[PDB]
């Protein structure tokens, strides 16, 4: 398991930008942090 | 404060010459056009030097070939007059043309002029249908087909014993597998619409320096110096202001260059006189201003000038006057001199001051002891973290384009060594604010009643 | 049209040039006053005439400084083709004056001249302050003041013999910087694959519109050569800055005070340092203190008697062979073991190594 | 061992640097710091600690009165460090990185020889067999310029890299003299706590 | 004809090679002699055998 | 640990055209059609629409 | 001190030349030496591919004059082979060879 991270993104413009990538496109747990919007990790 | 802007510059306003009389030798046209030229198989060596040049050809007449082997500002060349004239003459089929040129190596490149590179002098292969052609065939020209190939550029192939490609020796015969070491021209005016005889005589100057022989007429106007000018003397034109040449020289040493190819080679053929070229003062610039708030007054500071002007080791300060007394440094000008806005009014540049000088007496028995004290408080600002931006690499470098993903990968994954480190800067930003403030591990709280024996912490 | 490629290259070299002024200031400019030695030179035997400026020489540089200046050395005349050397902000005359101020303070105003009012005391009574800082009591100096002075005088005068025999650290920087810049001027002769290396030599042959490619080849050639020198020098200037920062620290603690680091301002215990100006650097004459001629004794943790232990105030118990003496740490000065210089603790039944011995009770003679 | 590349051994062989390490260990236990500051002396180790304890403030009676406790902790502590180095591979991380970095940078320098750099081919032989001396030449120039920049960036990286390594060597030389050849009073120079000996 | 770009890399590169020898020389070479541990190794309890 | 791989891009989604309401016609004719000329000396640059 | 002056690398002793065979065994031989040759009006061809060709000839046997058309390495072939075969079959009058 991995937690992809993006630098310049919010929780809306990530999904728009083989089937595997669609899993992280929408995301069941999205965190918006300073460094960006890291995908796959749950904040506690 | 003090700022810097565009510096100062000067421009020469003279370029007189004095030497022309470039002899009269005119063998250029001789090679250009003469009796029928020899065959491509055998060349003819001709050298032109110490001549008037007279670059009145190529642009003249018509046909000819391109150059692709020159510098800047073409015209009749002139100015730089090169060093040698390797005049080569021969006759080619005329249809190839591009064979003797920079590229397009076909079959003619076997043993014919390879044109290694540079080949200063280009080629003048024009069209000559009336000449070099006869109704009775007019073979004359005889060139070999192929002999081992790659016969080197400057290596004329005049020999025998044709290759005779095979598993057996030539045996000095011309029969089965034994071809002749020569190809007959055999072209007449009637046949060969595109293969009619053409005359080409290539030249090579191996340019090596501006001031040299084989020059073109100039203007012996006169000789000037000591003004930082760029007069046009022979091939060279100088740069800076001339000076006396105290260095010793010898008759076979008329060119001067130590490490930077300075124009010390002005042997002055006109009147043997070695000149020393050196640019004049460059200059500096810096604006000393008290700010657009106080007043719209300034005092320009230069870098190197031999000058209400103050002579400073850092340059000349214009607009600010030095005062014998010294103040505390406000605007650091450099070299221990600082200017400021102090009393009408004007801008004052003075000598920085260290501090008040005081001494303490003593002898074999003495000491100083305080009697009272005074608690003091002073701030000390310290940056801890900086707002970290997250700049990506593609979009910025390249937005949404079809060729965006193809040309981007030509370099590789340099964005890997670009965006990888930027995140590390961001993470380290908070680690700086975590170790600074989160020292204590438990969060305390002051008692509800503020009673600390007289001290007030409300601030 | 190539762009502002080196609109910042001048900023890099200009920034480096300006910083060097800071380096030479933070190091020597440690005092807001210029102290001067008294005309009368009587420092209890010490002879500083070999490090203080001598008025006879107009330059006003001390003999050790004079030796260093002569020791360190086209090279200086490059025909001024795009390159120049900016003079240092403060000349050696100013640097020498700064150094003399530090010497005139450490010699007279000891070190209290860098922490407020510059109180002064006699030098023999200041070396006792510094001797006390390395575990040797004050009296150890005044008994051997004549020997110490005759030992400091000769030792300081032996430095020139070493130097006159050196300055690799300073000489390397000058040579390395000169060599790095020399190749920059020597690389203009390269052709970078073009027809010729002279710009004015290839500006009357080809079409300017068709001549851009040929000249552009040299444009990208020399530009890279210039850029590498800036990057190389920019890196090296950081190396010198770290040394400059190190030098500033030494001039703030080793000289302006007595340090306690084991080996930071010399080999051995630290007493005092004397800065000396050098070309593009500084030379520190650390005055340390090293023991020798040591001897072996027998020692126990604490003397015990009458069921009552006794421990040393500041010193280590020793054994002359039949009696027990309490001596200081470094120097060997035996004393009669007395309760005044030793306290009591424990019960002597738990320690290991206790040796039975008797101490002196002063009250006995008062009741005879 | 690739083309144009070579590696030279260190000044002191590991079989020899162990000689210096052996002497320093042998001199520190039999002569404390005395060998660093003058000739070595015969000050027996059990009481030398009392000298080192005394140098931080604690009286010298603590050593002898608890010599057995001190010795066991010293032996126990030394025994435990062996396991720490061998227990995990990240202990010698700093030494590993320098070797890995240098090797990785060296590999990239050689691997750059394959890149065409805009020329027809990345081999000097085939081009001479397909391009006329002019073509070959006018195209080889674009080949050398690519390699020189690739090689030059390697030299610069070593200069940048070597400078940071020389910082540690100076610190290792200074830390070794102050820590090994004496007791350091610096709060953080010889590990957490009051320095005793290294 | 490309110039002295070739030599500068070689001479500069060798500088790091000689530098390494100077780094080790100033780290381990802290004693002017050689010391050998005594045959008997009774150190009052401490074990240096490690 | 944390590693970086690439950078996701966003592509366009439409394109259009827009031109004024002007139209003429000279396909190598009005501009390029014989037009008897004078001698070289009287080579005035005539203006065309 | 020590100065790294130059390098002394070992040069290759020789160069070994040979072909790995590969797609080979050309039936090209059964073209010139055959029986029942066609006429001039009749047209014939024999495509040859997936083989070694092995032109040879010209410098082998007797007769078989050349045609004066070569590029690199004239009368050598090998380097230039062209992926095509055209085995035309016809007989000229015998006196129009240049025709
Ligand atoms: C080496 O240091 C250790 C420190 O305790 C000791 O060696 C131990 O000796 C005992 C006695 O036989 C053994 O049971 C242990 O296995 C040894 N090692 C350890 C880690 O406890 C001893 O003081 C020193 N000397 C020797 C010869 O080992
Ligand atoms: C080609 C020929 O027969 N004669 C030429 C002539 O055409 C040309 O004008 C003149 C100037 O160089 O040189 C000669
Ligand atoms: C300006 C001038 O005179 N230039 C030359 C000069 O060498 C001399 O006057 C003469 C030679 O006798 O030829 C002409
Ligand atoms: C990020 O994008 C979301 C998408 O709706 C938006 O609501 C939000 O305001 C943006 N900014 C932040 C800081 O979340
Ligand atoms: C402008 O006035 C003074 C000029 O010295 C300056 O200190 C101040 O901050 C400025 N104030 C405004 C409102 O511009
Ligand atoms: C500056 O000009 C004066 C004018 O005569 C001259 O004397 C002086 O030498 C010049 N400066 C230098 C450094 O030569
Ligand atoms: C500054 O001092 C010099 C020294 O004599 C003197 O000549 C000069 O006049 C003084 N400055 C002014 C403005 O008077
Ligand atoms: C406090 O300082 C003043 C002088 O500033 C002195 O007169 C006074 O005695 C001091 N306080 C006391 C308690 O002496
Ligand atoms: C004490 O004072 C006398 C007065 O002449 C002087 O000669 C002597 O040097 C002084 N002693 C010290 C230690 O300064
Ligand atoms: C111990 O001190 C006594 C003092 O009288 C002296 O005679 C004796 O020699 C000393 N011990 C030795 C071993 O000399
Ligand atoms: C020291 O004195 C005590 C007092 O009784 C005695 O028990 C002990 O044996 C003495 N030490 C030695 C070494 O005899
Ligand atoms: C001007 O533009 C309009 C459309 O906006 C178009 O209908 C009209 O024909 C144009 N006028 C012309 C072509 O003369
Ligand atoms: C036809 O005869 C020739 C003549 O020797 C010989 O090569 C072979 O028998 C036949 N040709 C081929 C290609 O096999």
């Amino acid at each position: 398991q991995v937690a992809v991270l993006y630098q310049d993104v919010n929780c809306t413009e990530v999904p728009v930008a083989t089937p595997t990538w669609r899993v992280y496109s929408t995301g069941s747990n999205v965190f918006q942090t300073r460094a960006g919007c890291l995908i796959g990790a749950e904040h506690v | 404060g003090i700022y810097q802007t565009s510096n100062f510059r000067v421009q020469p306003t003279e370029s007189i010459v004095r030497f022309p009389n470039i002899t009269n030798l005119c063998p250029f046209g001789e090679v250009f056009n003469a009796t029928r030229f020899a065959s491509v198989y055998a060349w003819n060596r001709k050298r032109i030097s110490n001549c008037v040049a007279d670059y009145s050809v190529l642009y003249n007449s018509a046909s000819f070939s391109t150059f692709k082997c020159y510098g800047v500002s073409p015209t009749k060349l002139n100015d730089l007059c090169f060093t040698n004239v390797y005049a080569d003459s021969f006759v080619i089929r005329g249809d190839e043309v591009r064979q003797i040129a920079p590229g397009q190596t076909g079959k003619i490149a076997d043993y014919n002029y390879k044109l290694p590179d540079d080949f200063t002098g280009c080629v003048i292969a024009w069209n000559s249908n009336n000449l070099d052609s006869k109704v009775g065939g007019n073979y004359n020209y005889l060139y070999r087909l192929f002999r081992k190939s790659n016969l080197k550029p400057f290596e004329r192939d005049i020999s025998t014993e044709i290759y005779q490609a095979g598993s057996t020796p030539c045996n000095g015969v011309e029969g089965f597998n034994c071809y002749f070491p020569l190809q007959s021209y055999g072209f007449q005016p009637t046949n060969g619409v595109g293969y009619q005889p053409y005359r080409v005589v290539v030249l090579s100057f191996e340019l090596l320096h501006a001031p040299a022989t084989v020059c073109g007429p100039k203007k012996s106007t006169n000789l000037v110096k000591n003004k930082c000018v760029n007069f046009n003397f022979n091939g060279l034109t100088g740069t800076g202001v001339l000076t006396e040449s105290n260095k010793k020289f010898l008759p076979f040493q008329q060119f001067g260059r130590d490490i930077a190819d300075t124009t010390d080679a002005v042997r002055d053929p006109q009147t043997l006189e070695i000149l020393d070229i050196t640019p004049c003062s460059f200059g500096g610039v810096s604006v000393i201003t008290p700010g657009t708030n106080t007043s719209n007054q300034v005092a320009v500071l230069y870098q190197d000038v031999n000058c209400n002007v103050f002579q400073t080791r850092a340059g000349c300060l214009i607009g600010a006057e030095h005062v014998n007394n010294s103040y505390e440094c406000d605007i650091p000008i450099g070299a221990g001199i600082c200017a400021s806005y102090q009393t009408s009014q004007s801008i004052i540049a003075y000598t920085m001051s260290l501090g008040a000088e005081n001494s303490v007496a003593y002898s074999n028995n003495s000491i100083a002891i305080p009697t009272n004290f005074t608690i003091s408080v002073t701030t000390e600002i310290l940056p801890v973290s900086m707002t970290k931006t997250s700049v990506d690499c593609t979009m910025y470098i390249c937005g949404d384009s079809t060729e965006c993903s193809n040309l981007l990968l030509q370099y590789g994954s340099f964005c890997t060594q670009l965006n990888r480190a930027l995140t590390g800067i961001a993470v380290e930003q908070d680690k700086n604010t975590q170790e600074v403030f989160a020292q204590v591990k438990q969060i305390y709280k002051t008692p509800p009643i503020k009673d600390f024996g007289g001290f007030n912490f409300s601030q | 049209q190539y762009g502002s490629f080196c609109t910042q290259l001048n900023r890099a070299l200009t920034g480096i040039a300006v910083e060097q002024d800071k380096n030479t200031q933070e190091v020597f400019a440690q005092v807001k006053q210029i102290y001067k030695t008294p005309p009368i030179k009587d420092f209890g035997g010490f002879n500083f005439s070999q490090i203080l400026p001598d008025p006879s020489k107009p330059s006003k540089r001390s003999p050790i400084e004079d030796l260093l200046f002569n020791k360190v050395t086209l090279i200086c005349a490059q025909k001024f083709n795009g390159l120049t050397v900016l003079p240092p902000l403060l000349t050696d005359e100013m640097i020498a004056q700064y150094t003399s101020a530090l010497l005139a303070g450490t010699i007279t105003s000891g070190w209290t001249f860098g922490a407020g009012p510059a109180l002064q005391i006699p030098f023999p009574m200041q070396m006792a302050y510094r001797f006390n800082g390395i575990g040797v009591t004050q009296n150890v100096l005044y008994e051997n003041q004549k020997l110490i002075a005759n030992q400091f005088n000769s030792a300081i005068g032996k430095i020139q013999d070493s130097l006159s025999s050196a300055l690799g650290k300073l000489q390397d920087v000058v040579n390395q910087n000169a060599q790095a810049l020399n190749t920059l001027v020597k690389q203009l002769s390269s052709n970078f694959g073009a027809i010729s290396s002279v710009l004015n030599d290839i500006l009357s042959r080809l079409d300017p519109p068709e001549a851009e490619v040929q000249i552009d080849r040299l444009i990208t050639g020399r530009l890279q050569s210039l850029q590498t020198y800036v990057t190389q020098q920019l890196i090296r200037a950081a190396e010198i800055r770290a040394s400059a920062n190190l030098a500033a620290t030494k001039m703030s603690e080793c000289v302006l005070g007595q340090s306690k680091r084991v080996d930071f301002c010399g080999k051995g215990y630290h007493l005092m340092s004397f800065p000396q100006s050098a070309p593009h650097g500084v030379v520190f004459l650390h005055v340390t203190y090293v023991p020798a001629q040591e001897k072996n004794f027998t020692t126990a943790p604490a003397i015990c008697h009458d069921g009552k232990a006794h421990f040393p105030r500041e010193g280590v118990f020793v054994s002359n062979g039949t009696h027990w003496f309490v001596t200081q740490r470094n120097f060997y000065e035996p004393q009669i073991i007395t309760t005044d210089n030793t306290f009591v603790s424990g019960n002597c039944d738990v320690v290991i190594g206790i040796v039975n011995n008797t101490v002196y009770d002063p009250l006995q003679p008062e009741l005879d | 061992k690739f083309n144009g590349l070579t590696v030279l051994p260190p000044l002191l062989t590991d079989e020899m640097i162990a000689q210096y390490t052996s002497a320093l260990l042998a001199g520190t236990i039999t002569s404390g710091w005395t060998f660093g500051a003058g000739p070595a002396l015969q000050i027996p180790f059990p009481m030398q600690m009392a000298y080192r304890f005394n140098g931080i403030g604690v009286t010298q009676n603590v050593l002898y009165e608890n010599q057995k406790l001190i010795a066991n902790q010293f032996n126990s502590a030394i025994g435990k460090i062996q396991d720490s180095l061998s227990s995990t591979p990240s202990a010698l991380g700093k030494l590993q990185d320098v070797v890995n970095q240098n090797a990785q940078a060296l590999n990239t320098l050689v691997k750059q020889l394959s890149s065409n750099f805009g020329a027809i081919s990345s081999v000097l032989n085939d081009i001479l067999s397909r391009l006329d001396p002019p073509e070959a030449e006018v195209q080889i120039d674009r080949l050398i310029t690519g390699r020189l920049q690739s090689l030059q960036t390697y030299v610069t990286q070593q200069l940048i890299r070597a400078a940071e390594i020389r910082a540690s060597a100076n610190l290792a030389a200074t830390k070794m003299s102050e820590c090994v050849l004496g007791q350091s009073k610096r709060v953080d120079f010889c590990g957490k706590g009051y320095h005793l000996m290294s």
